[PDB]
């Protein structure tokens, strides 16, 4: 999705929180490291927030893991730090609206 | 100082950014079941992460090394290095001096 680099590293990073989360949590399944996934991230965000998008990307791929579905209508967004905590995002009034 | 309790594989390093300084945190976790094969011989390989520079990575894999020899040397029943993947995590901002 028109990644720009940044936006790798931040990918990179919440695949391996998502992998770390996994068999800190559930060891039997192992859906994430035995398998190769695509992933798509809509462009239009821009380059300073971009970021922003990280915290939907790791629940992403937990919904697939377990493969549930994630629960109705319930928007997010946030920023990971490969150990599980949550940083400030920018512009919230925007976003609610 | 996010973490506060530092649960384990997680330190403190202060880091002389561009400007000012500020002591970001450096993290790392499995990536893969550890125990793959009771009679398992693949080398643990490492797999450094944040938006590395070149240089850093002979010093990673330097320090690689030393903690490979450090655990024989003293604890020769544990084999968790030698045996097992790991994510590593460096945040980005050191200068590269």
């Amino acid at each position: 999705g028109q990644l720009g680099e940044v936006m790798k590293e931040s990918a990179r990073i919440a695949y391996t929180f998502a992998r770390a989360f996994l068999m800190q949590h559930a060891p039997a399944n192992d859906y994430l490291v035995t398998s190769h996934i695509h992933l798509h991230v809509p462009e239009g965000a821009t380059p300073k927030d971009g970021p922003s998008a990280g915290c939907t990307i790791v629940t992403a791929l937990l919904s697939l893991a377990m493969g549930r579905p994630v629960r109705q209508n319930l928007a997010m967004t946030g920023e990971v730090s490969l150990t599980g905590k949550i940083l400030p995002v920018g512009g919230i009034k925007e976003k609610t609206i | 100082r996010m973490y506060d309790v530092t649960p384990p594989g997680v330190v403190m390093g202060l880091a002389w950014t561009a400007m000012g300084g500020s002591t970001l945190f450096v993290e790392t976790s499995l990536r893969r079941p550890q125990d793959k094969d009771a009679k398992g011989d693949k080398d643990g390989s490492l797999e450094v992460t944040g938006q590395l520079g070149e240089v850093m990575k002979e010093s990673a894999r330097i320090a690689y090394t030393f903690a490979r020899a450090f655990l024989m040397q003293h604890a020769p029943a544990n084999d968790y290095l030698v045996t097992s993947h790991i994510h590593l995590h460096v945040p980005e901002g050191a200068t590269p001096k």
